[PDB]
């Protein structure tokens, strides 16, 4: 309607106040709204990358996004002086500090990883806080610990830069799929952190899964890694079964309850309501006693060292420091009792933080900045991929290969634009490398930049003029090898079709790359790639026999959440529409046998399991009984309570 | 109604390798959405559910003709067109 | 390349596989060795590949000239003759250059070997092998999309550059339909330039894969007008192409369209399952029996109008009565039936209670007897309808209708987009107080008939579309532009500054989902069902199917409609009598609820009213169903 008439193009000139998420998308002017919405969702679906790189083609609004998002870095807002450092573990310690200006006392804790939810989290770069010792000084702006997304100069990058080409690789790119080289797969690796809790009571005992005959360890130490994908296993102890089951405590038995997780331990916390003396007696829980004494000694240290600070009347302590001191003092205090879910628990409860590096796998989704979703179809050797063997760029290989069929139909031209600009940037860098004069190099660079974005050209002129000759040489060399930054702001300052036309007509030498064994000359160029959360491990499920509901029908269990099982074991539902589609086969008897043996009837299920367990493995023929199904029994009872009874005519 | 012809040798790889021509009949794409698998064990059940095999759906039931859903997808079409035209 | 190949000899020989593989290896190696050259002009470069070279093929003692790639594809498609050791027949040959005919070949194959299971296995084998070779061709002969392709084609052909840089003239006023026609003309020219010159995108557009004309034209040339969430055409169009750039107003329009698409998808996710569930639950119990004649009366065979070619296309493997009085098959190719009304044996008039006979279903019976018939029908109807609905609303399109404004209006006013402008800013616009009525959707006042006085003359104008007066003039309407004696509003156009619109109107485009919605309504709303009879509901169904583009044979639709109707006698044998028995057609929800099957009614909808009240006569239901076994 005419309401949109209020929108005046002159009012929003040189303005980006209407853009929000789209600010991270270069050439947002050219992308369609659907792909932009997909990008906004992808930014949430993104995962932290171990080898995060600043974008080659950027909007310069990215570092602002990184700064104002507070979950990745920690900044000591005031000037501080390190009062003390106390170690809980080698991976986790605590720093007590004091504001030099205000005089208040505050606290800063470190850890190797931070967990967000489920199996999602990230590793930390704790080198700045680890360099700090007692009586050192923290400035007003200092990154005590940072994520891998931020580099040394606080530049923020949510993904990697990968050399891409639009190619049809043996029809492995049908619809939208990506084939990626192993070297590029290394750059697309992420972190996986899990907080798994194993609860032990007086009935159950741990098993010597880790160690030898002299050393009894039921769980890995802090530095150790997980073996056989089992954090621990527990056996219920009863005097009747103790004579035979307790012997060979080192090996697993069918009665044991195992707990599955994979990675490296980084923090273990044990809460024990058992008397410490009884643990001293028990050999199987000796490691638990050792870690309990470690936590108690750390709390004793913090009490002894911060009593003067907390209990000094003419002193100010932050609420965080006060709560920390109070919790540690409660833990060292006598008659302390721990409750889980508002219930006093028997035995103890152990919480493990486990960190691993998970790489790129088939079925994992990686996308660009323009809604170009893709599923990794094949991870191939980097040699068995398009290689160019003509010209100066010989030996260059494509890191990823994308589907070229419907690039125009997806209404996302910015993908092609970024690829083209990085492709011509390759030629600019090569021309710079061939020249032997630094002035010639900066002249070529300023020419290309002025052709793309003029403001970046002015800023680079200022930056180069300010640099020392050695610093300028380092700048030039790293630009030649690593790549040149090009700025394509989302809405104003982007490079359009006519600007690219001018660029292509000026640089007459630039032409399509001729690759080995490929008739069509194609273009390879760096584009930005981010990794999405959806993965083959996310929704994988495999159930044969699992826990049955109270009604005798299969149902899901919380075992996968509690890390008691490796895969989901979640039952699929056969919908009513699925029944209709299956009814195409007029063998309703076979469909009813399927549903009865798999779910409705217990006798048919037991018969099926027995036939598959004993008999001929290669030829399986089953005979099923005609006993009424449990679903029919429940129906009969419900209708009986209604006062109606279905009877066959 | 499909057949397993290979067991993948990698524990990390957890993806059903399905043929491309099967996409149109499933009315699905490689967007990562999960497909459900129900194994059939009984031999009689195998012969009964074989009516859902791709061969029985090769003949389009509307016209009694060949079903284009099992024909070449657009990329295979591009390849064949380059070859023959 | 050996210049001459004997087709039947290669097919019968046991060296067939190695010969196919040798030809394939030669072709792929030669393609890897050579590089493709694009002239980007009307003339075509001299690219010599092994696939392009001609060869002579000896089939049944006759020489046919085909390409080498045609030969290897023909060997792949001729697996049945090596399997069965039967000579290749010249009638089992076609233009291997045209892909559309491939399906036909396969169909003929299925008919030539009697729909054997082995020939079906061979078809699947040919599909697999052809797909593998397609992958080989694609990896060796690369496919790529890039902007430099379009830029180079524009360098060689200036018309391409003029079209890529085209902009609608803002100097002169243009109506919406003229904008749409401009878009269509320029897009057709773009497609013609892409097809007539040797560009890197020629194979895409000529193969029909990877290029959609509308989307690609939006990428290259102007995007055009885009609709609102409520289906109202937004006045300001998108002049610049996505590649050329966009404006903030255009960005708002685009984001609004994307939100509309997401909302549509969300709602259709919920609607599709309900519709298909109802229809499947009703048609699940349709059966078939192997009886040649059911005794159905020839007069009882209902009639259908062969209005156009699509209606004739619906009926294949279908019988009809000639003028001799004998049942005879219908041949779709014959045009003599057009413009006539033909009475046909129909499934709805079948007189067998056990199941549909071979006559009422047609010759398709033997083909579909393996699967359940009603399920085939419901799936064939429900898949294209839902997919078309979703795709049509996801593809935001503008359908502007031409408006005949009138001689007085056109000679005294000027219309541009949604804006009405006075030609001269003089005279007074009089509007009767009662004619300022209220529009429901607008919630504001609109005037449809106004009289403008200029000089000595008083002209009267009636607008085809409702007009919203400008805000500034409406603000001062009651204060100074009203004469109480005459009960009319007199607005001086002299007060309006130049370039200010006199009024504004809203225009709603004709959405592409209306016939599909009419299908759904006819199935559910029961508006057309209660007043009309079967002979007209089948014609309405076929006409709406043609309007929607859904290709489903009328036999399945006849089954769908048959299951909805309920005989007052509830006996099929009454159809054997002279005249049509008493019946009543119901909606899909009422059909199974008012039906005689307990399981399909209890397991469907409204369990409470069925068990508590006898309105559905649930206790009297005794008919059986396969769904009974699930209970
Ligand atoms: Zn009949």
């Amino acid at each position: 309607m005419d309401d949109i008439s209020v929108i005046k193009n002159e009012d929003y000139e040189g303005s980006h106040r209407f853009l929000a998420e789209e600010l991270l998308m270069p050439n947002a002017n050219k992308t369609d709204g659907n792909r932009s919405t997909m990008f906004c969702s992808h930014l949430a679906q993104a995962v932290t990358l171990q080898k995060a790189e600043p974008p080659l083609v950027y909007t310069n609004f990215e570092n602002q996004v990184g700064k104002y998002s507070t979950a990745g870095y920690r900044k000591a807002n005031s000037n501080y002086k390190v009062i003390e450092k106390i170690y809980k573990n080698d991976y986790n310690y605590v720093l007590i500090v004091q504001d030099q200006e205000t005089g208040e006392y505050t606290l800063f804790e470190r850890a190797e990883c931070e967990f967000l939810t489920e199996h999602y989290g990230f590793q930390w770069d704790n080198d700045k806080i680890d360099s700090l010792k007692k009586d050192d000084t923290i400035e007003k702006d200092t990154v005590l610990y940072k994520n891998t997304c931020y580099d040394e100069n606080m530049n923020f990058g949510y993904g990697v830069n990968l050399n891409a080409a639009y190619f049809s690789y043996k029809n492995e790119t049908l619809e939208d799929a990506i084939v990626i080289s192993e070297s590029a797969a290394k750059k697309l690796g992420t972190f996986s952190v899990n907080k798994v809790k194993v609860s032990v009571n007086t009935n159950d005992i741990l098993l010597n899964l880790y160690g030898d005959n002299e050393n009894y360890k039921g769980f890995p130490d802090i530095g150790e890694h997980i073996k056989n994908q089992i954090i621990a296993s527990r056996r219920r102890f009863d005097y009747n079964t103790a004579l035979y089951e307790l012997k060979n405590l080192n090996e697993m038995r069918d009665s044991d309850t195992p707990f599955f997780a994979d990675g490296k331990i980084v923090d273990i916390e044990i809460f024990s309501n058992v008397p410490e003396e009884e643990l001293k007696v028990q050999k199987y829980n000796e490691q638990v006693l050792y870690y309990i004494n470690k936590q108690k000694e750390f709390s004793n240290n913090v009490y002894q060292k911060l009593k003067k600070i907390v209990e000094g009347k003419d002193n100010n302590v932050s609420d965080k420091l006060l709560h920390f001191y109070n919790n540690c003092k409660m833990r060292i205090d006598e008659n302390i009792s721990y409750t889980y879910q508002n219930s006093k628990f028997s035995g103890f409860i152990m919480e493990f933080t486990i960190l691993e590096e998970e790489p790129l796998n088939k079925g994992s989704k990686i996308t660009g900045r323009y809604g170009n979703k893709g599923v990794i179809s094949k991870i191939l050797p980097d040699d068995q991929m398009p290689t160019v063997a003509e010209g100066r760029f010989k030996g260059l290989k494509a890191d990823i290969c994308l589907n070229p069929l419907g690039v125009f139909n997806r209404l996302n031209p910015s993908q092609l634009i970024e690829q083209e600009l990085n492709w011509i940037a390759k030629f600019i860098r090569k021309d710079m490398e061939e020249a032997g004069s630094n002035e010639e190099k900066v002249s070529i660079l300023l020419d290309f930049l002025n052709r793309v974005n003029k403001e970046e050209t002015e800023l680079m002129e200022e930056f180069i003029n300010s640099l020392n000759k050695t610093e300028l040489e380092e700048f030039l060399n790293d630009i030649i090898e690593n790549g040149i930054p090009i700025c394509q702001k989302p809405f104003f300052g982007n490079i359009g079709l006519d600007e690219l036309w001018e660029l292509y007509n000026h640089y007459d030498h630039i032409d399509y790359f001729k690759c080995e064994g490929i008739s069509t000359p194609l273009i390879i160029g760096e584009i930005y790639m981010v990794r999405l959360k959806h993965e083959p491990h996310s929704k994988f499920s495999a159930r044969s026999t699992s826990f049955m509901n109270l009604r005798g029908l299969p149902a899901k269990s919380k075992n996968f959440k509690e890390h008691k099982d490796l895969y989901s074991k979640t039952p699929v539902r056969i919908g009513n529409m699925e029944i209709s589609n299956l009814s195409l086969t007029n063998e309703m008897g076979s469909i009813m046998d399927m549903l009865n043996s798999y779910s409705n009837n217990e006798t048919n299920r037991r018969e099926l399991i027995m036939q598959l367990l004993t008999g001929n493995p290669f030829d399986t023929n089953i005979d099923l009984s005609d006993v009424e199904s449990g679903t029919s029994k429940i129906l009969k009872s419900l209708f009986t309570c209604l006062g109606l009874s279905i009877d066959d005519v | 109604y499909l057949k397993i012809g290979l067991i993948k040798k990698d524990y990390k790889d957890l993806t059903l390798g399905i043929s491309n021509n099967l996409l149109s009949a499933l009315s699905g794409d490689y967007d990562g959405d999960v497909l459900n698998i129900i194994p059939v064990f009984d031999n009689k059940m195998k012969e009964h559910f074989s009516l859902l095999s791709p061969q029985n759906f090769l003949v389009d039931r509307n016209n009694g003709r060949f079903n284009g859903d099992f024909d070449l997808q657009k990329d295979q079409i591009l390849g064949i067109f380059i070859l023959n035209n | 390349m050996e210049k001459t190949y004997n087709l039947n000899d290669i097919l019968l020989s046991n060296e067939y596989e190695k010969i196919k593989e040798d030809i394939k290896e030669e072709i792929i190696n030669d393609m890897a060795s050579k590089k493709v050259k694009y002239s980007n002009t009307s003339e075509f470069a001299k690219n010599d590949f092994l696939k392009d070279e001609f060869i002579d093929l000896v089939v049944d003692g006759e020489t046919y000239e085909i390409t080498y790639g045609n030969l290897i594809t023909l060997l792949i498609v001729a697996r049945p003759f090596n399997h069965f050791k039967v000579p290749m027949t010249e009638d089992l040959l076609f233009d291997l250059s045209d892909l559309k005919e491939y399906q036909n070949y396969y169909t003929t194959l299925l008919e030539h070997f009697g729909y054997s299971n082995e020939i079906k296995s061979i078809i699947k084998d040919v599909i697999s092998e052809l797909a593998i070779f397609s992958g080989d061709i694609n990896v060796t002969f690369g496919n790529t999309v890039s902007i430099k392709s379009l830029i180079d084609l524009g360098n060689k052909v200036k018309r391409f550059r003029e079209l890529l840089h085209y902009r609608l003239p803002n100097d002169e006023a243009l109506e919406f339909n003229d904008i749409e026609a401009i878009i269509k003309k320029n897009l057709d020219e773009i497609m013609k330039i892409l097809s007539e010159t040797d560009n890197m995108l020629r194979y895409y557009i000529d193969s029909g894969a990877g290029i959609n004309s509308k989307q690609f034209g939006q990428v290259l040339s102007l995007v055009g007008s885009k609709p609102d969430l409520f289906g109202k055409i937004i006045p300001y169009p998108i002049n610049t192409s996505f590649l050329r750039g966009l404006d903030v107003r255009s960005f708002y329009i685009n984001a609004l369209g994307a939100r509309k698409a997401l909302i549509t998808n969300y709602q259709q996710v919920r609607n599709s399952g309900y519709l298909t569930r109802k229809i499947s639950m009703l048609l699940m119990d349709t059966k078939l029996i192997d009886l040649d004649d059911c005794g159905s009366h020839e007069n009882n065979y209902l009639s259908i109008n062969v209005e156009n070619k699509d209606v004739l296309k619906r009926f294949s493997k279908r019988s009809y009565l000639n003028n001799n009085g004998e049942l005879v098959e219908i041949d779709i190719n014959d045009e003599s039936l057009i413009g006539q009304v033909i009475k046909i044996p129909s499934p709805t008039t079948c007189a067998s209670n056990e199941g549909v006979c071979r006559k009422c279903y047609g010759k398709l019976f033997d083909i579909n007897k393996d699967l359940n018939i009603g399920m085939i029908a419901v799936l064939l109807l429900t898949d294209p309808l839902t997919q078309r609905l979703l795709s049509a609303k996801h593809l935001l399109e503008t359908r502007s209708s031409k408006i005949d404004w009138g001689t007085n209006f056109e000679e005294n006013f000027i219309v541009n987009r949604n804006l009405i402008y006075p030609k001269v800013y003089n005279g007074t616009v009089i509007i009767k107080e009662d004619d300022f009525k209220e529009d429901e959707e607008t919630e504001e006042q609109v005037f449809d008939t106004f009289t403008l006085k200029s000089g000595n003359r008083f002209i009267s104008i009636s607008s085809p579309m409702r007009l919203f007066l400008n805000k500034d003039l409406k603000k001062q309407l009651d204060e100074s532009f009203y004469n109480i004696e005459e009960m009319q509003f007199e607005i001086p156009l002299n007060k309006l500054d130049e370039g200010d619109s006199f009024a504004t109107f809203i225009m709603d485009n004709n959405e592409l989902s209306k016939p599909l919605r009419e299908i759904k309504d006819l199935i559910e709303t029961n508006k057309y069902i209660k007043d009309h009879n079967v002979n007209e509901v089948v014609n309405y169904f076929i006409y709406l199917l043609n309007e929607s583009g859904i290709n489903i044979q009328s036999v399945h639709s006849e089954l769908i409609i048959r299951e909805m109707m309920k005989l007052d006698d509830s006996d099929r044998t009454q159809f054997k009598n002279d005249k049509m028995p008493d019946y009543e057609i119901f909606r899909i929800t009422d059909a199974n609820l008012k039906g005689d099957s307990l399981s399909r009614s209890l397991l469907f909808e409204q369990v409470k009213k069925q068990l508590t009240t006898l309105d559905y006569d649930t206790f009297n239901k005794t008919k059986s169903s396969i769904l009974d076994k699930l209970l």
